[PDB]
């Protein structure tokens, strides 16, 4: 089972077609599943073209020889998912469907470490980029105006099922001693939705 | 329709028929030596065998 | 409606045995119109069918070639469940394991292996490392929209779940995927944007559950 | 059945083969089991599906009765009307019942045929490298491991190799 | 070492008929005849019918005093009339070409 | 040295329907339905019709 | 097909055999070529010809509509007339379309049968003087020159001679 | 025939087998003779009997004409009545004649099938303990006395014994 494309972006209301090419053509044994993040797959289409229980009419399936197609007639924000085809006991690799919407700049917030955490001997500084599109974003840490390298980790959410945006966290981790040695903590964010980089900062103690 | 300056063995209100087929689908009201009228769009009998790719 | 409820530990030491259970309600393990399957999923391998059991005037099992020598799937007709046992596990067996029913939907009475119902999944980690509950720290709102959150730090293994105000607050919540730190422990943040006006009247508490360590913690987050 | 396989030289079906209508049961030193022949199976599903839809659809255009009423001195045409409507119902009832009977017979024979052909498909590969036992089974002269078995199901059984 | 060919069986008791044999048990069958109904007169696609009850088409249209229920009836999907409605022509007589008119009503 | 049994094929694209399968390509077929007419009113076996016109 | 030969154990047809519907391809030291089995072919032509004429002729007696007109206060019988004429057309349209479908299926299977029987005819002559390859072909143990080949096509293959 | 046995590889029937439709002819040192395979035979009798009764009974409900008369100024409806009654007679005449033709073909093929299956039944018992001559006959390698012959007709032919 080979699916194409491996991923795509499309606007709300767009017609979307995904293909699965099968080693052997059996219309009855091919199925499509939709899997949203953190959930089990749900049966979407069975036997090439029958809609699964609870599945809306915008989803349809077709089969010709070894080529099978899943079509979303009008893409909705909630259709953000990975779609898999299946014959017998074999699954395809999946197609990620991302929504395509307008550019939106992040809202940026910076959080100092809690006094409670500092007592444990470590300091975590968190920078949040909220509700942005597209996914590409650069975050840089500066401590007393010095760029930091190798002491932060980023995590990104999946696309939001209502507004199709992403959110992102960057976390800078220092020892308590290192945190206490410096004053100005700054998070600098580059995103094509912004006219130039946005910086949020605090002063330790203030 | 008006006169066609014409000759046939089988006439319908839409036009005449000159055919050795056993069936036709032109019009049910005919006069003369006619094929049998059916509502089909297509009637094709196999004579040969399944052709290969 | 049929429900499938999975259970079993999500941590197995290398070389030892993974043991999961799927408890069925709304159908019979021994039904002639059911087949009971295990399927796993990993970011690398994708979706992989492992095996099944079913009753047709006697019990049958079929297993995937990749795991055949290590796998056992047994029905329990006293408790209406079926199990997965996977011996001699290695890091490559780290995955989310799902139970699922197939053969409920058939084309002309022939099981097509279409899987109509799935369990919630059990994340299984093969590791020699030991369980550790998270520390939870507030991400405090400062100074019309305010952001607040909870930092859930230094736990093992996955997963952690976070709710807010015991699930009464859902709108504008973002719980980030965990990151594996250089310490070999996980960390994540959860959070939420709210009207800044509500900070003086509304209480905000994150509820953190780490079932592998039996940790349930609630943290009040304030200005 | 016409083709002699189903409930013939193959005495009975298999409860244990759930995944298809026709297939294989293998038995060697590594173990044993059932495997459905999907292609023969899917062929059968396409034929039977087309048949049902052909039946349903052919009966699509068919006589629809309408209510017509007549006074006390219109008994002749009232009778005509009744005989006409009953006449068509009996005709279409006959057509439907006879089509179902005829095509049911052909459906059962079709399955029998598909089994017979699957058996012959395997026979024609193995030839004299196995004993035809006469009950649906072939006993190999050589050891036939799981890859060997799979090549039989494939159509790929390399005869000169054994 | 052996390989065997065979076919599906199951616990089915469904039976079908053929020309040569009746009550053949098969693994699967498909019923194509609807045998049941709900026993009620209903709205057709939401549009309610005109139920004349004890009135006839004549009683209705001529305006039999006992048929005031149908003084101004809304749009209908179909019409329902009893076999022998009691409120027909109150004053005895005939309705000329009654049947041809009732046919006109079906359109 | 060998002898083989086989059957005819050709370049035909004629198709027929069956109960179980539609659009089967066959080597030969015979159409039995007349679809065309000349679109005119004609003499029937020489003998001219009465065309009342208006 | 029901009989397993056409597009079955005989994978495809032959563009090169132009002279008949079924036949032989031979290959030896003198060369190779196609030869049609005329008898089996002429049998097939007679059956199909008779079938077509049987179909055409069975539909010979069939409903012919006549024009009948009715005034403005004869709507009931006008409707009756229309329902009657349409009713018969639908019945005969069904009969024609269904007969063509059913007999097309039988025609394709008939050819398949004729090929299977021709193959068995040859098999039953050769017996164990040749290897049944499983694809429509028989490989001889002895040399089989053109007269030898012809005797196979004849029905005259002298088995004891080899 | 479709199955290739009757007037195929079995060239002709037997005047000398009076007691059944299909059966065996044996020939050994003790003598020779015919014996009917009653079970195959009785199967055929049950199928054909059911068929006839199915045919007779399906034509049970069918159009019955009634006499209706019309005056000199009722020519239209008189014609209607006539076209209606003739129409149904032609429809039922077609149904009857076509059913007989179709089911006659299937009856002849059914017999052919029963013979082919009886032949294969025996072939599948004997396997390589006899020469398949290609004409309906099997020549044994060992002596086969009357009890040996009976075990072939039985289904009991003990293959490992020879
Ligand atoms: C059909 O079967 C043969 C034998 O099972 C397959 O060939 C083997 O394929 C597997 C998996 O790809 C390899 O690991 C083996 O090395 C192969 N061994 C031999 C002896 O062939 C073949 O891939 C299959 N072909 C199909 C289904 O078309
Ligand atoms: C069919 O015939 C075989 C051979 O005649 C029967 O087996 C014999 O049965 C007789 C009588 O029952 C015994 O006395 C012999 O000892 C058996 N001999 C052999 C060589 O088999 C068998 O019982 C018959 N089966 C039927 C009629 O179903
Ligand atoms: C009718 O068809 C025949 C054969 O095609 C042709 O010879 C003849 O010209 C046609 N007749 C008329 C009157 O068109
Ligand atoms: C077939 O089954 C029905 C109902 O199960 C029964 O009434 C009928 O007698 C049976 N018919 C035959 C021919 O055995
Ligand atoms: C058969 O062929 C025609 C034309 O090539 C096509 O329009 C039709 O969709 C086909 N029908 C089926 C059932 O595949
Ligand atoms: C067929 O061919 C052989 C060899 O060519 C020849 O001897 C024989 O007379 C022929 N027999 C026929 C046509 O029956």
């Amino acid at each position: 089972m080979t699916q194409s494309p491996s991923s795509l972006s499309a606007s709300v209301g767009d017609r979307v077609t995904i293909t699965c090419r099968t080693s052997q053509s059996l219309s009855s044994y091919t199925h499509w599943y939709q899997q949203k993040p953190g959930k089990a797959p749900k049966l979407l289409i069975y036997a090439a073209s029958s809609r699964g229980s609870g599945v809306p009419s915008r989803f349809s399936g077709s089969g010709s020889g070894t080529d099978f197609t899943l079509t979303i007639s009008s893409l909705q924000p909630e259709d953000f998912a990975t779609y898999y085809c299946q014959q017998s006991r074999t699954f395809g690799q999946g197609t990620k469907v991302e929504i395509k919407r307008t550019v939106a700049a992040p809202s940026v917030f910076i959080f100092p470490p809690s006094d409670e955490q500092l007592k444990s001997g470590t300091a975590s500084v968190v920078c949040l980029l909220n509700n942005f599109y597209p996914r590409e974003a650069k975050v840089q840490w500066k401590v007393d105006n010095a760029l930091q390298s190798g002491n932060s980790q980023e995590s990104v959410t999946e696309q939001d099922s209502k507004d199709s945006t992403y959110s992102l966290s960057s976390t800078l981790t220092l020892s308590k001693a290192d945190y206490e040695k410096h004053k100005v903590y700054a998070c600098e964010v580059t995103h094509q939705g912004l006219s130039s980089p946005v910086t949020k900062s605090f002063n330790r103690g203030e | 329709l008006e006169y066609g300056n014409c000759n046939t063995k089988c006439q319908t209100p839409m036009g005449a028929i000159n055919s050795s087929m056993p069936f036709h689908n032109i019009h049910p009201l005919t006069i003369g030596e006619c094929p049998k009228y059916v509502k089909s769009n297509r009637l094709v009998l196999a004579t040969g065998l399944r052709n290969s790719p | 409606q049929v429900q499938l409820q999975q259970s079993g530990p999500g941590l197995v030491k290398p070389s030892q045995t993974l043991s999961l259970t799927c408890a069925i309600s709304g159908d019979s393990v021994s039904s002639y119109n059911a087949v009971w399957n295990w399927i796993r999923q990993s970011p690398s391998r994708g979706l992989e069918w492992l095996g099944r059991t079913y009753y047709r005037s006697g019990w049958y099992n079929d297993y995937a070639e990749s795991v055949k020598s290590r796998i056992t799937i047994n029905p329990d007709t006293s408790k209406n469940q079926f199990s997965l046992q996977l011996n001699s596990v290695t890091p490559e067996d780290t995955a989310v394991y799902y139970c699922a029913r197939s053969g409920h939907i058939t084309v002309f009475g022939v099981n097509v292996d279409a899987f109509d119902m799935w369990g919630q999944g059990t994340m299984v980690t093969v590791s020699s490392a030991s369980t550790k509950g998270p520390s939870v720290f507030p991400l405090a709102p400062s100074s019309g929209t305010a952001a607040l959150g909870c930092l859930v730090k230094d736990y093992f293994p996955e997963p952690v779940t976070v709710s807010w105000n015991s699930g009464a607050l859902t709108s504008g919540v973002h719980t980030f995927p965990a990151v594996l730190q250089s310490s070999g422990l996980y960390s994540l943040s959860s959070v939420v944007t709210v009207p800044s006006s509500s900070l003086g009247t509304q209480t905000y508490i994150c509820n953190v559950n780490h079932k592998p360590s039996n940790t349930k913690v609630d943290k009040k987050v304030e200005p | 059945g016409l083709f002699g396989a189903i409930a013939g030289f193959i005495e009975g079906g298999w409860q244990g083969m759930v995944d298809g209508w026709y297939g294989y049961h293998h038995s060697n030193e590594q173990g044993s089991g059932y495997a459905a022949d999907k292609e023969s199976t899917q062929k059968a599903i396409d034929g039977v599906t087309n048949k049902v839809n052909s039946i349903i659809d052919k009966m699509n255009t068919q006589f629809e009765a309408v209510g017509r009423e007549f006074n006390n001195l219109e008994r002749r045409i009232e009778n005509l009307n009744k005989k006409m409507e009953d006449g068509f119902l009996d005709v279409w009832t006959y057509n439907a019942e006879l089509l179902v009977l005829m095509e049911n017979e052909r459906t059962l024979d079709f399955h029998d045929s598909n089994v017979k052909n699957l058996y012959d498909k395997v026979r024609l590969q193995l030839r004299d490298n196995a004993k035809e036992l006469g009950n649906g089974c072939f006993e190999f002269y050589h050891k036939c491991d799981n890859e060997c078995m799979e090549s039989v199901r494939n159509g790929t059984y390399d005869y000169p190799q054994y | 070492d052996q390989i065997c060919i065979g076919y599906h069986a199951n616990n089915s008791t469904e039976q079908v008929d053929t020309i040569m044999e009746k009550n053949v048990t098969v693994t699967h069958a498909q019923d194509i005849l609807e045998k049941t109904h709900n026993g009620k007169l209903c709205d057709l696609d939401g549009v309610k019918p005109l139920i004349l009850r004890d009135c006839s088409v004549a009683g209705w249209l001529l305006g039999n005093p006992m048929c005031d229920e149908f003084i101004n009836v809304p749009e209908w999907s179909y019409i329902v009339e009893k076999a022998n409605p009691v409120n027909d022509l109150c004053y005895p007589g005939d309705f000329n070409d009654y049947e041809e008119l009732k046919h006109l009503l079906s359109r």
